[PDB]
C-alpha cells in the first residue's frame, strides 16, 4: 500500500561539489516514485546578476548487494539471525556526513552503503575517465572538504578544461629491422595502436569497450548505480535596487529559482538507497584565457590554414597552460587535438574585470596538475558573495514521495494479537 | 566591512602650502588669500601674544551664482602650538562687492561646530549651512574657519585647515558599482 | 554538431 | 488539567494558553508510554493450559485496544457499534473547525548595509464560518486558536542511520516480523544526534519504514530567523511531544505582540425571542 | 565622497554679539534675553567667581502652537577659559505666560548630553526632544543651555553658544538633486 | 541641513532634584531611589573619599513584561568635580522579587560603552542591550549607571545622570511629515 | 526622537569578575582565561610597573566553522588608573590546534582603532574585520584587546573590557515593529 | 541591537612589525618601506628629537589602474610617548615613475581629518578621497599618514599605524543574510 | 495510506 514518505529538505553547499540532499532505503519489490519541487537560491551576491548558473540534480538507485557483496547475500539467506551489517566511521564534526545528507549517529558512524553508495555513484559518473578511483574506506579518511560539502564535480567541458587523456600517446615506435621493415607487420602495428587508442579516449570503462562490440551489460555487471532520473536546469533571480544616499546606483543580484524533478515509478529489484544529489557549477570563464593562435607567437602554415589533410592525420599536440593563459608556467602541459583551436571559442572577459568581485567567474590562473585544474576549483568563487553562513548556494524543497508496498499496518504491528 | 562612503569635510583634492606671521586681534586678520570655494592651508602661522579675545582667520569667498540662497560650509582644522584656548567656530560676512578681506569686519555672523582641542593640538571636521546670497545688493559674502582664545602667545602654530562650499559633489570609485 | 571532449567515457 | 481556578495554572499556560501538541511526526507521536512490552501468564511448572493461553490472548487483546485507541469511554463505546451524546461524556461539542497555512511576502533592504537580506511578512487572510446553530440550553460559545510549526528539527536523525549495527529484522523489513513482534522501546538517541541513551519511548516495529524525518542541514543549526526545533527534544515524553513553543524566540526580529498577532471582525448573528430595547425601558 | 547632509545643530542663519558680564549662581542668570526658536550668542561671558554649584544660562522661548507636543532642541557651544568642569546639560522650564525670564526658576527639567570639555574649551552638539507646550495653562516654556560646574572664578571666559527648535527644517542645495 | 532625529539617549520629559550624600564602596550604594523605566537625576552628589576601587550608582527599575526577552537600555551622564578616574560601565542585577536596592549585590554584570572623561568631567550617551527578564523565578532585575574610580575624594560632585529603558519609542514632530 | 538600534559593541548579556594580577611583558600575557565567543571582564587588572614597551591580554576563542572567511570583532573597554599612554589595538594570533593560550606569540596581527585616552582612564568601541580560518591547518585563531603604553607602574587598573566575534546578532525589542 | 557593518578605515588583515629608529625632519623621512595598497606597521618608532615643525611619515603607494580618478584613502594610527602637539594630516604626492621614496617632497598635497591627542597617545579614523592619477605622465603617486608637531623629543613612541586605499571591499559574514 | 500515529485516540 501507498507509503508516504514525504519530507522537507533545507539544504546548502558550494559550487562545484556533488552533495546528497535525500535519500529513502528501499525494499525488495517496491515501486518508488518522488516529485521533488523547491527552489535553489545562491548567497547573496555582491552585484547585480551576470551569469545565471546551471544545476543538475540526481537520483540514482544502489542496491546494497552491491556495497556488501556476498556478506549482504548471506544476510538474506542467513535471515532473522544473520550478522549486523556494520556500519562506517565518520569525523568528529556535526557537518561530518554533510555529503551523505545525513548527521553522523550519536557514535560517529553511518552506513557504508550510504558511505560507498557514494563513492560508488562519483567514481562511475563523476570523477574524470583516465582519473583514479575514490577508494576512501571510510568517511574519517576522505578530505575535509570532500565531505563537508561533497567531492568536486568536473567543470563545463572547454577547450583546456577537457584535454586529451594525458596517458595519450604522441608517437608508436615499432621496433625494425636495422636495413629492413616488415611491411606486413606494420600493419598489424597499426592494428594494435588501435585498440589501444580506443581505449584511451572513449573506452576506459569495461562497460565502454563492451558496448563498441555491440553488446550490452547490467547495471549488476559492473556494479554502477543505476542512474534513474536526471534534471539539469539553470537558476536565475533578479535585482535588487540599492536606494540610500551612498548605495544609490548600486545592486545586488537576488536568484531565487524554482525546479521541480520528476522521478518515474520506479520498480526497486532488491532492498537498495536511492541516492538524489545536486551539483551546482558556473561555465568555466576565466579572466585571463586567451585565443590559442593569438597566445601562441610564431604560426606556421599548419596552425593557421585549418589543411584538412593535415589535421584529419598527424598526433595529438602538446600545449601548456601558456598558450592559453597569460601569464602561465610554460611547463604545465596537456594534449589538445589538431586544430583543435578551429572547432572553438574561449569566452573572452575584458581586463576591466578581472579586478571585479561580484563577477561568477575565474579570476586566478588554472592549476599547474591536469585534475585539478578540470575539477572544478570551487574556493574561486568566495569572492562573488556577500557574507555567507548559507555556503554558496542554499535550497527548500519537499521531497513527494511515494511507495507502493505489502506492508503490515499500523495497528497489526502493534497488535501481538 | 562595508566602507563608509560619506564625509562631512571634501577638502579639494590640492594644498596651498602657507607661511606667513599673523598679528590675531578682534578685527582678526586674514591667514591666507582667499581663494574661490576651496583650499587648505598649512600655514605654519606664526601669532603675535594677544591677551584680548580677538583672532586671526582663514576663509574662502564663497561663490554667488545658484537659484539656491542656503549652501553648506564644511570646514577642518589640525593645529599644533595651539593655546588650549582653542574654539574654532565659524563664520561669514559680506563685505562690498568685488572687494578682497584683510580680515573680518565688525560684522559677521557665527555658527558653532565640533572643536575639540586637548593641550597644543586642535582639530575639527562639521558641517554649517550658511546662507549663500550677498546679503545686501553691491558688495559679496566671505565664510570659513576662525581660531578665537583668550592668550594668544609668542609661538609659531603650524598645522592645517581646509574650508569648502559644498557646490558640487565629488563623487569617487566605489567598488561594489 | 559532431562530439569534441573526449575524456575517455562520461564524465557529468 | 484540574486546574481549579486561573489562580492554580502556570504563568504562562494563562498568558498565552496551555501548550498543544506538535503535529505527528515517527518522534513525536510515540506509542503510548504504558504499552505494554510484553505479558506473562502463570503457567504450571511443567504444564501450560492450551486453553487458558487462548484466554489469555483474549484478554490483552481488550487491554491493547483501550491502550492505543479507546483510551476515551465515549471511544470504547463506539468501538461496540453504539454512540455517546457530548452529554454521555461532558464533552464539549466541536461546532466548527477551521485549518489554513499562513504565508506572506519578502521585505527586501536596499540600504548600503542590508542590500541583499530579505525579512519576511506572513500576511494571511483567513476566515472562518461556523454555520447556523441550534443552541438546546443556554452556555458559551468558545472560538480558540492555535498557530504551529511542523516538528521540524535541526538535529533529527534517520532511525536506520542513527542505530549502528542494522539486523536482518530492521532493514530487510519482512512482512512476518514487522507484522507479529512486540512495539519497539527506543531512545532519544537513535533519532537525535547528541540525545541520551536514556530516554525512551515505545515505536511500532518497522516504523522506521512508513516514514521520513525532514532533513536539514548542518549550515542551518547555526542560523536564526528559520521556524525549526533548534534544542533538542525533552527527556520527557509529555513535555517533548506537547510543543516547545519558546524554540521560537530566536526566529523573530523584536515582539512586544507575541509571535502572532490577529485582527479580525467577528460577524456573528443570533435569532432570538428578545424583548425589544424600548420594551424593557418601558416600565408601561 | 558624498558630503553629509545632515547635522545635530542647525543654527540660525543670523548671530547676536553679546557682551555683558554676569554672576553665574544656582538661580542661574539669563545671558542674552530670551529671542524666539532661535539665537547663538558670542557673548565674551565675563563670570564673576562662584564657589557654590549653581549656573549662567542661555536658552530662547519655545514657540507654544502645533499640535505635536513633543519637539526637538538642539543646542550647540564652544567656550574658553571655561573651568576645566564644564558641563552643559540642557533645560527646560515653564515660567507663568506672557512673563519674560532673568534667570530660571528652581523649577526646571534636565535632559544630558554630549558635552567635551577639555582645559579651557568646551563644546558640543547634541539633541533633545522636550515637551512644547504649556505644563500648566497661565504660563509659557522656556528652554536652553545651562553652564555649571563647582568653581566660577574672575574671568571672562569668550565662546558662543547656540539653540534651536527644530519647529521647520532649513533646507539646502544638494548638488545631485 | 536635515535635521538628525535620531538619538541614543531619549531622556523621560522629566528630571528629579536630588541632594543626598553618598559612601560610594565596591558594594556601591544606590544614589536615587529607583523609578521605574527612566528617570535623570542631578544629585548634586556628596561622595566620601575611597582609595579602593568601589563606586556609587544610579539606576532604575526595569519593567518585566514583554514577551521579548532583551531589550535596549541607554544612560548619559555629565559630571563634575569627578575624579579623573571616572569610568561608567553600565550595569545589570536582580534582587529578590518586590525588593528595593539599596545598592548593587555581589551578583552584577557589566556592559562597556563610550565614556570620555577630562579632567573634572565626565559624560556619555550609549547603548547597552541587556536581557529584560528575571533570571530566576522569584526575582526582580535592575539596571543602570556606576561610577567607579581609583580615589574617590571629599568632594561634592555635581552633574546629572539619566537612564532609560527603550519599552516605547518618544516620537517627535518631524517638520516634513 | 527615535531610538538608534545600532552599536558597534554588543557585548554578551553576561560579565565574568576578574581579580588577578598580571605582568604585562612585550609577551604580552593573557588576562583572563580565553573564553569563546565573547566575554566581558572587569578584572581590577594589578599591573607590575614595565618600562619597555611590552603589555598584556585580554582576547577570545574565535569560533572556527563558517563558511564565511571573514568576520567582525568588536571589542570595548573602560579602564582606571591606566598610564596616559594607552593605546588598545586589537589583535589575531594563531597558536596550534587545541591548544590554549597564556599569551600571544612573537606572532600576531594588529588593527588600529579609535581608542581616546585621557589621564588615567581609556576606552573604546569599534569594529575590526579578521579573518576567521586558521591561517594554518593544525592551529586554531584567537582575538582581542591589547593595552600597550610606555611605563606600566605599579597599579592596580581596574575597568572592563569586552570582545565579542559577530557571529551572530542579538535583536532585541523595537517598539514600532 | 543590530550590529554596525560599517567602517571608516578597513585595515589588510596583516599586520607588519616595524622597528626602525628615524629622524622626522620636514623632509619627513618614511617609516616603513612602503607596500602598494595597503599596510599596517607598528614600529616602536624611535624619533630623535627635533624643535622645527617638521615629521617622518608612513604612506603606502597607490595602486595607478583605475578609470576612476577619484579613490578613498582612509587611515588609522594611535601611538604613545606621542608629544602632545600630534596631528595627523594625511598627505599625497608624485615621485618620478617606478621610483620609491625615502621621504615626502616639498610638494604634497594636505586632508585634514579628525585627530584626537591628549598627552602622550592619539588616534585617528577618517576617510579623504584623492585622485588616483599620476598628476604628470613619467611618475607615480603615493599617500599616507604624517605626524606633524613642534617639539620631537628623544623618544621612542610605539603604537600602530595603517592606511589602505579603498580599491575594494571586504565583506564579512552578515549573520541575518 | 492507513493510518500511522496512535495516541490512545484523537490529538488535535
Amino acid at each position: 500500500v501507498p507509503h508516504d514518505l514525504s519530507h522537507l529538505v533545507f539544504e546548502a553547499g558550494k559550487i562545484g561539489r556533488l552533495k546528497t540532499i535525500s535519500w529513502t532505503p528501499v525494499v525488495a519489490g517496491d515501486s518508488f516514485e518522488c516529485d521533488m519541487v523547491g527552489a535553489i537560491r545562491l548567497s547573496p551576491l555582491r552585484r547585480g546578476l551576470a551569469v545565471d548558473s546551471r544545476v543538475d540534480i540526481f537520483s540514482f538507485y544502489i542496491p546494497h548487494r552491491h556495497i556488501y557483496g556476498q556478506q549482504w547475500i548471506n544476510f538474506m539467506k542467513d535471515g532473522v539471525n544473520a550478522s549486523p551489517l556494520p556500519p562506517v566511521t565518520c569525523s568528529s564534526g556535526w557537518d561530518s556526513a554533510a555529503y551523505l545528507g545525513t548527521i553522523p549517529s550519536s557514535t560517529l558512524k553511518v552506513p557504508k552503503f550510504l558511505h560507498q553508495g557514494y563513492l560508488n555513484i562519483y567514481n562511475n559518473y563523476f570523477k574524470p575517465p583516465w582519473s583514479d578511483d575514490l577508494t576512501y574506506a571510510n568517511p574519517s579518511n576522505m578530505p575535509s572538504e570532500d565531505y563537508k560539502w561533497g567531492v568536486r564535480v568536473a567543470n563545463l567541458k572547454s577547450i583546456w578544461t577537457a584535454p586529451l587523456p594525458p596517458d595519450t600517446r604522441t608517437s608508436e615506435n615499432m621496433t625494425t629491422g636495422t636495413s629492413t621493415i616488415d611491411i606486413m607487420g606494420l600493419q598489424a602495428a597499426y592494428a594494435k595502436l588501435h585498440t589501444e587508442q580506443e581505449r584511451d579516449y572513449f573506452m576506459t570503462r569495461y562497460r565502454d569497450i563492451m558496448k563498441e562490440f555491440g553488446g550490452h551489460t547490467s547495471y549488476d555487471g559492473d556494479n554502477r548505480p543505476l542512474l534513474l532520473m536526471r534534471s539539469e536546469f539553470w537558476a536565475s533571480g533578479y535585482d535588487v535596487d540599492g536606494t540610500d544616499q551612498s548605495s544609490l546606483g548600486q545592486f545586488s543580484g537576488r536568484v531565487q529559482q524554482t525546479f521541480n524533478h520528476k522521478v518515474p515509478r520506479f520498480y526497486v529489484p532488491e532492498h537498495g538507497v536511492i541516492m538524489t544529489l545536486a551539483v551546482t557549477r558556473f561555465p568555466p570563464t576565466h579572466e585571463m584565457e586567451m585565443h590559442y593562435l593569438v597566445g601562441k607567437e610564431n604560426l606556421t602554415y599548419t596552425d593557421i590554414a585549418c589543411d584538412p589533410a593535415l589535421m584529419a592525420n598527424l598526433p595529438p599536440r602538446e600545449v601548456s597552460l601558456k598558450e592559453f593563459f597569460h601569464s602561465s608556467p610554460d611547463s604545465a602541459k596537456f594534449k589538445i587535438a589538431e586544430g583543435q583551436w578551429y572547432r572553438t571559442q574561449p569566452d573572452r572577459v575584458a581586463f576591466p574585470y578581472n579586478a571585479l568581485d561580484g563577477f561568477p567567474f575565474y579570476s586566478a590562473l588554472p592549476s599547474t596538475d591536469l585534475k585539478d585544474r578540470v575539477l572544478v576549483n570551487t574556493n574561486n568563487y568566495d569572492e562573488i558573495f556577500q557574507s555567507m553562513q548559507l555556503a554558496h548556494w542554499n535550497m527548500q524543497t519537499k521531497f513527494n514521495i511515494n511507495v507502493y508496498r505489502h506492508m503490515p499496518t499500523t495497528r497489526d504491528s502493534i497488535m501481538t494479537s | 566591512m562595508f566602507q563608509k562612503f560619506i564625509s562631512k569635510h571634501n577638502a579639494p583634492i590640492n594644498s596651498t602650502q602657507l607661511a606667513a606671521t599673523k598679528t590675531p586681534a578682534v578685527a582678526a586678520p586674514v591667514l591666507s588669500v582667499p581663494n574661490l570655494s576651496r583650499s587648505t592651508i598649512l600655514i605654519n602661522a606664526t601669532t603675535t601674544a594677544v591677551t584680548t579675545h580677538s583672532g586671526l582667520c582663514h576663509v574662502v569667498r564663497i561663490d554667488e551664482t545658484n537659484p539656491t540662497n542656503h549652501h553648506a560650509l564644511s570646514i577642518a582644522g589640525s593645529l599644533s602650538n595651539v593655546p588650549a584656548d582653542m574654539i574654532a567656530f565659524a563664520i561669514r560676512f559680506e563685505v562690498a562687492d568685488g572687494v578682497v578681506p584683510t580680515a573680518v569686519p565688525a560684522l559677521y555672523d557665527v555658527y558653532p561646530i565640533e572643536t575639540f582641542n586637548n593641550g597644543k593640538a586642535i582639530s575639527f571636521k562639521d558641517a554649517v549651512t550658511i546662507d549663500s546670497h550677498p546679503r545686501t545688493v553691491g558688495n559679496d559674502v566671505y565664510a570659513g574657519i576662525m581660531l578665537w582664545s583668550n592668550a594668544w602667545t609668542a609661538s609659531t602654530i603650524s598645522g592645517v585647515l581646509s574650508v569648502n562650499q559644498v557646490n558640487r559633489e565629488a563623487t569617487v570609485l566605489q567598488p561594489l558599482k | 554538431g559532431a562530439r569534441l571532449w573526449y575524456v575517455g567515457g562520461t564524465q557529468y
